[PDB]
């Protein structure tokens, strides 16, 4: 059980700027309401992507992946490239070993994904016309779509599972679950309404935007030192940090890129 | 800065005005943090999970050593959603959205 | 010899806009279901051996 | 058919030649880690303590 | 050529560009291919476009 | 080896390295794809035509 | 340029510079004012035919 939280944004513009915006090509009332939606969505990904980082259990092995993450080197063939692909596949089975699920997605940093792609076996479009839905780097030989991050400052690799069997049984790491029902909305995909004020001192209007969502970890992820408990709040990341099953993170150690 | 470039979140529990009071990470301030208390670096704000981080991590570089802690569960990114009471107290610094157009 | 230097240009044509939006990937990475109450509860039901 | 434990069946997939959907629209019947290039479907164990 | 930003890593691709050798298998040609994949990824991290 | 990007989402939003963008609007041209007009002069000292 | 470039061969040293942004390829369209002064040496196009 987790209570939702709130995200709010406000920009504000002057009528003078809006007046010349129309004379300069754009549609200020329509363009401005687009900017917040892009901003809010761009922040939500920074929440969801960086929530998997603070939830997914680290996958370590004694031989190489000890000390937290695997280090790769450019030398000697795709040998380094295919080594990561091996660590990707083992993470899939480890999910199926404990979370019994199929691990139908994979997320990694932009630089981290290229070496995963450099191993071959990364055909751009899938052989089967599945969901694809763009927004993916490749699709891997394992059939797992690969998603590029470009945001998280980690150089990591994350494998997780998203499944909706049907009816009410929807299961997957990080549940999101926005909260807007009961509120008068147009096009219910909006997730939150706008608001205009126009302050009295000046008269330039401002626009606000409110969004609420749950963003809780999946079950079977009880916090350590709690173990036996049946009211576990799956929202507080501090308790779920590392104590998850349906997602396994793996960083990558690479030489720094000169600037 | 460009939204996609940073990765930090300003609308939420972090806020923007709140970032002023958040302690800046230094080479000296590393050996002071505890459980709870936040810390920011390159406008990205994290909270510390396990007491006295950057102690088992002997990496000399500051930026890399911070990245080590992320994997080792020692610290955690504080990109998070604000609690409902934050925007209804009549004293609420709400995050701002800004834009700029340059012509080539 | 009236060249183009004599002439004066006017409005520079607006050839193309350019916005920068990240490939926001969250409709696929996580599973979403709208909640009709401020607090959302997910039931974790498990099957156990006679040793729990 | 070919059956292997979860960790063992991963390095088997790590060798390439483990395209998810089979080349031919054969029985498949899901419930398979992969289908291999040799034509042997691979089934995940996740129960036995052997890694075989 | 004169506009594109150089992409140099520390270990191998220092001094602006990478040297290769005919010896020892595609272990050289595939090294270039990895750099192509890195360059594509490096574009999306900073320019967010798809690099087609 | 150079990697860039070309994207034309539609309408007026067009983004890509090196925009080229030839300038021929207004000129009397045969098919919009010619991009540039020809000319013939025939100098007076000789009588040989020249094309530019 | 060619100061930090220690390569002895002139051609390679020049090729070194292009990747280090010291020199720049000068393939570039002329300014409009060049072909108007009534004294403009426009480049020529030449063709030859040999039979086998």
């Amino acid at each position: 059980q987790t209570a939702v939280k709130s995200r709010k944004l406000k920009t504000g513009i002057t009528v003078e700027l809006a007046q010349d915006l129309e004379a300069n090509g754009f549609d200020a009332p329509n363009f401005l309401e687009d900017l917040l939606a892009t901003e809010m969505a761009d922040e939500i990904n920074k929440d969801i992507l960086q929530s998997l980082i603070t939830v997914s259990k680290r996958y370590k092995v004694t031989g190489i992946t000890d000390s937290g993450f695997i280090d790769l080197s450019y030398a000697s063939a795709p040998e380094a490239g295919r080594s990561l692909y091996r660590m990707v596949c083992e993470m899939v089975s480890h999910i199926q070993k404990e979370s019994t699920y199929t691990a139908t997605f994979c997320v990694a940093s932009a630089r981290a994904a290229a070496i995963l792609a450099a191993s071959g076996w990364l055909k751009h479009k899938p052989e089967d016309d599945k969901y694809l839905s763009q927004n993916a780097y490749g699709f891997l030989a394992n059939g797992l779509p690969l998603y590029c991050d470009t945001n998280s400052p980690l150089d990591y690799v994350i494998v997780g599972v998203v499944e909706n069997i049907g009816e009410k049984e929807i299961v997957g790491s990080i549940f999101y679950a926005p909260y807007t029902e009961g509120l008068d909305l147009d096009d219910p995909e909006h997730v939150g309404a706008f608001k205009v004020v126009v302050d009295p001192e000046s008269l330039q209007p401002s626009i606000g935007l409110l969004v609420r969502y749950a963003l809780s970890a999946n079950p079977y992820t009880v916090a350590k030192d709690e173990k036996e408990a049946r009211i576990i709040d799956g929202g507080d990341m501090d308790k779920m940090a590392g104590r998850s099953d349906l997602s396994v993170l793996l960083g990558v150690k690479l030489p720094k890129i000169i600037i | 800065e460009f939204t996609f470039k940073t990765g930090a979140t300003y609308a939420g529990e972090a806020g923007y005005v709140d970032r002023e009071q958040i302690t800046e990470l230094t080479e000296e301030s590393k050996l002071t943090l505890n459980k709870g208390d936040l810390f920011k670096y390159n406008n990205i704000v994290y909270k510390v999970l396990e007491d006295t981080p950057f102690a088992t991590i002997e990496e000399s570089d500051l930026e890399l050593a911070l990245q080590i802690a992320i994997v080792l569960l020692k610290v955690r990114l504080f990109s998070d959603a604000a609690s409902t009471s934050k925007f209804e107290s009549s004293d609420s610094e709400i995050a701002d959205a800004r834009f700029q157009i340059n012509k080539w | 010899s009236t060249t183009t230097n004599s002439n004066s240009i006017g409005r520079p044509n607006l050839v193309a806009l350019t916005r920068a939006t990240t490939k926001l990937i969250y409709s696929d990475i996580v599973a979403t279901q709208r909640t009709n109450q401020p607090v959302a509860a997910f039931y974790g039901i498990k099957y156990l051996n006679p040793d729990n």
